[PDB]
RNA sequence: GUGAAAUUCUUGGACCGGCGCAAGACGGACCAGAGCGAAAGCAUUUGCCAAGAAUGUUUUCAUUAAUCAAGAACGAAAGUCGGAGGUUCGAAGACGAUCAGAUACCGUCGUAGUUCCGACCAUAAACGAUGCCGACCGGCGAUGCGGCGGCGUUAUUCCCAUGACCCGCCGGGCAGCUUCCGGGAAACCAAAGUCUUUGGGUUCCGGGGGGAGUAUGGUUGCAAAGCUGAAACUUAAAGGAAUUGACGG
């Protein structure tokens, strides 16, 4: 492939490349919304958590930070924080 | 008695015979299950004179027949089997002895219970002899 | 043993028997007759030697071709073998297999939708690749 | 001058009750003359024989050890002394392009008996593998391991020697592994690869009478 | 000749030329 | 010039390799270097089986088998035609030879 | 025990077999063109102590970096010194063989050594005979680690993780196959390519073959020796890769 377009990379070949291989940088981790089972309100956990996180009112565990993702507790609703 | 148990027919009397077939002799050595009595053991050396046929053909079937026909003397019928290289650090497969002798002994009017190796094999041995170089033949 | 025929007596005869098809025939004898005129063999032990690969060549070509080349032949061959001419195309099938990738391909070319092609289940394991190393 | 099978006289060996058949064989001896007495002779003697000659219906690739204590006339009863899988066997289960583990524990049986267990255990490669070598990495090793330890010596520091061989005839424990450890990597060639006795409860002759009979 | 020997060689000319000249 | 680029051993990411002894004649060699041949033989040959299963005691007794994996340096291997030399491009080739079954 | 023998041990029981004991070595098979470490090198289980790459990172500092004279740490084996221990093997040595001779290859015995602790030495074909950092330039299937996804099988349980497989992706590795990228004297090398279309940064280092890694000076070391290191003189070749033939116990 001589005219390979490198001036605009289709999205999932985009979405292949390597983090800092992009055109432009863009990090694969994103912010996201986790529910406290038994609870009320909404805490903002990172998806490559490294710290273990505990919202006041659950006062069990959130998050076990691992290698690359945060394991999310069972009965944890997430949704993604624009973008 | 007699120079024999008092088994029944339908019973067998069973023995062990260590076969420990190494280069250059044969030994069969027939004893008892727990092997602390023996009963008869001839090599290919008291059955050659030449110094160069003890681990031979000729001379392992000659010592299988006459551990057979003392067995058969001794009123012994079934026979296990312990067949044994050199073992150690040194060769780990049994002579040229070893085939010919056992034929010998299936043929002879004898009968064969289990057949077990117990060459002895070093988890990690010593030294073993002839120098980092080998045998320069 | 020792009866095979060397490249001469195979190459006369292979350029005798295209250069005059019609005028041979199967029987050894009048290969041999004819082959006195129209070849100079100065041997007769050659020439009946070359009339037995003659005639034995013709029994070979008289029911399959070999690496000899006529031209009438060629057009015989292409004249006859013409098809098996079936009723029917062997590739009308009423109904079709088609995996639900390929249905999907098809919609996307737009030329989806037809009545012969049917959807079946897709396979389950995704296992296709030969164990690997030996056995 | 003549041989001494002329004076050697022929015993009877027995078994253990946890086997069906009693008869291994038979042993010979010289008699009581002097010094030398027949039956201190015969105290001692292993019999390398195999459960297979002992049991109806089970495998082949066994030994037993079976150290004989004490002989009353012509029969030489005779209790448990080790068990070992055959070179053949243990041979044959070692292949290559998968994972060994061997474990050892150190048991004393509540009889008093100090038992050494070693278990060894192979690695499986699926029915839909693919990839040639199926290994095993050296955490989930230790895993296996350490996990193979436990459930060998909770099954014997918690019976007698009469529990612990009679269920080492079909090994129970051999298939615990296996079953336990499939949550973790799976195996198929768990076997209790021997046991060797350490010591012995001071010989008591009422419990030999006992394991002989009720 | 081996160049291992020659070495060897040239180590026992050199002790003697030490000791020749320690001598002196 | 080198003949061969792995130089006859499979040493890539090592530096060095434990000794092994050839089993002829008791010879030092690296353990990737030398020849391994595992041998699966039948404790009693074909000549005298026969003879062996009729004299055996028991109905149905199948003979064990010899697990014994032998290593040979390559003078040894050589002289026994474990290995042979083969061609420049034959060389390349790193496909154990067939076993003739069929 | 050997090709054949012999030295040597043997009626004191040699060898073999069974039961125990002791000693010091040694970690098979699993063990692989697999892993780690700067190399040297590292393979029984468990525990303790620190250390490390890679991966993950929308964390922090903000140029703190690369190579490096002088200098320094480590550095196989053999060797030295002191002390333990000396199983096996085994320089030297002796003997028996072989041979025309055999100061050897073969066999028996065996000292130093081989083992552990401490102190030296600083050399290996210490090899990938191939400096490090950085960029670019083909394809393919695997393998090790970490992560990220997905039809499904399996383990337990009631659901997910979570393990074991299956199909893929990314990054770092050990590598492999193929290729008229290109290079090279070729063997060959995806580096040994991007070199007369010659300049990315930077250490070490070679200048026909011997004499010679010698002599001498200096320095290190208990010693053996290590580092540095010529000259006179001699020579028309010495070499490298491939080709054909000739020959091979
Ligand atoms: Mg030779
Ligand atoms: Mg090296
Ligand atoms: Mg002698
Ligand atoms: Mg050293
Ligand atoms: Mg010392
Ligand atoms: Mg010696
Ligand atoms: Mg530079
Ligand atoms: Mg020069
Ligand atoms: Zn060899």
């Amino acid at each position: 492939p001589l005219a390979k377009d490198l001036l605009h990379p289709s999205p999932e070949e985009e979405k292949r490349k390597h983090k800092k291989k992009r055109l432009v940088q863009s990090p694969n981790s994103y912010f996201m919304d986790v529910k406290c089972p038994g609870c009320y309100k909404i805490t903002t956990v990172f998806s490559h958590a490294q710290t273990v996180v505990l919202c006041v009112g659950c006062s069990t565990v959130l998050c076990q930070p691992t290698g690359g993702k945060a394991r999310l507790t069972e009965g944890c609703s997430f949704r993604r924080k624009q973008h | 008695i007699s120079l024999g148990p008092q088994v029944a027919e339908g019973e067998n009397v069973f023995g062990v015979c260590h076969i420990f077939a190494s280069f250059n002799d044969t030994f069969v050595h027939v004893t008892d299950l727990s092997g602390k009595e023996t009963i008869c053991r001839v090599t290919g050396g008291m059955k050659v004179k030449a110094d160069r046929d003890e681990s031979s053909p000729y001379a392992a079937m000659l010592a299988a027949q006459d551990v057979a026909q003392r067995c058969k003397e001794l009123g012994i019928t079934a026979l296990h089997i312990k067949l044994r290289a050199t073992g150690g650090n040194r060769t780990k497969t049994p002579g040229p002895g070893a085939q010919s002798a056992l034929r010998a002994l299936a043929r002879s009017g004898m009968k064969i219970g289990r057949i077990e190796d117990v060459t002895p094999i070093p988890s990690d041995s010593t030294r073993r002899k002839g120098g980092r170089r080998g045998r320069r033949l | 043993m020792g009866r095979v025929r060397t490249k001469t007596v195979k190459k006369a005869a292979r350029v005798i028997i295209e250069k005059y098809y019609t005028r041979l025939g199967n029987d050894f004898h009048t290969n041999k007759r004819v082959c006195e005129e129209i070849a100079i063999i100065p041997s007769k032990k050659l020439r009946n030697k070359i009339a037995g690969y003659v005639t034995h060549l013709m029994k070979r070509i008289q029911r399959g071709p070999v690496r000899g080349i006529s031209i009438k032949l060629q057009e015989e061959e292409r004249e006859r073998r013409d098809n098996y001419v079936p009723e029917v195309s062997a590739l009308d099938q009423e109904i079709i297999e088609v995996d639900p990738d390929t249905k999907e391909m098809l919609k996307l070319l737009d030329f989806g939708s037809l009545s012969n092609l049917q959807v079946t289940q897709p396979t389950v394991g995704m296992n296709f690749k030969t164990p690997r190393g030996p056995v | 001058v003549v041989d001494p099978f002329s004076k050697k006289d022929w015993y009877d060996v027995k078994a253990p009750a946890m086997f069906n058949i009693r008869n291994i064989g038979k042993t010979l001896v010289t008699r009581t003359q002097g010094t030398k007495i027949a039956s201190d002779g015969l105290k001692g003697r292993v019999f390398e024989v195999s459960l297979a000659d002992l049991q109806n219906d089970e495998v082949a690739f066994r030994k037993f050890k079976l150290i004989t204590e004490d002989v009353q006339g012509k029969n030489c009863l005779t209790n448990f002394h080790g068990m070992d899988l055959t070179r053949d066997k243990m041979c044959s289960m070692v292949k290559k392009w998968q994972t060994m583990i061997e474990a050892h524990v150190d048991v004393k049986t509540t009889d008093g008996y100090l038992l050494r267990l070693f278990c060894v255990g192979f690695t499986k490669k699926r029915n839909n593998q693919i990839r040639k070598t199926s290994y095993a990495q050296h955490q989930q090793v230790r895993q296996i391991r350490k996990k193979m330890m436990e459930i060998m010596t909770r099954e014997v520091q918690t019976n007698d020697l009469k529990e612990v061989v009679n269920k080492l005839i079909p090994d129970s424990i051999g298939k615990d592994i296996e079953k336990a450890c499939q949550s973790i990597y799976p195996l198929h060639d768990v076997f209790v690869r021997k046991v060797k006795m350490l010591k012995k409860p001071k010989f008591e002759l009422g419990k030999l009478m006992e394991l002989h009979g009720e | 000749m081996r160049a291992k020997w020659r070495k060897k060689r040239m180590r026992r000319l050199k002790r003697k030329r030490r000791k020749m000249r320690q001598r002196s | 010039t080198k003949k061969r680029r792995n130089n006859g051993r499979a040493k890539k990411g090592r530096g060095h390799v434990q000794p092994i002894r050839c089993t002829n004649c008791a010879r030092c060699v690296p353990k990737d270097k030398a020849i391994k041949k595992f041998v699966i033989r039948n404790i009693v040959e074909a000549a005298a089986v026969r003879d062996i299963s009729e004299a055996s005691v028991f109905d149905a007794y199948v003979l064990p088998k010899l697990y014994v994996k032998l290593h040979y340096c390559v003078s040894c291997a050589i002289h026994s035609k474990v290995v042979r030399n083969r061609s420049r491009e034959a060389r390349k080739d790193r496909t154990p030879p067939p076993r003739f079954r069929p």
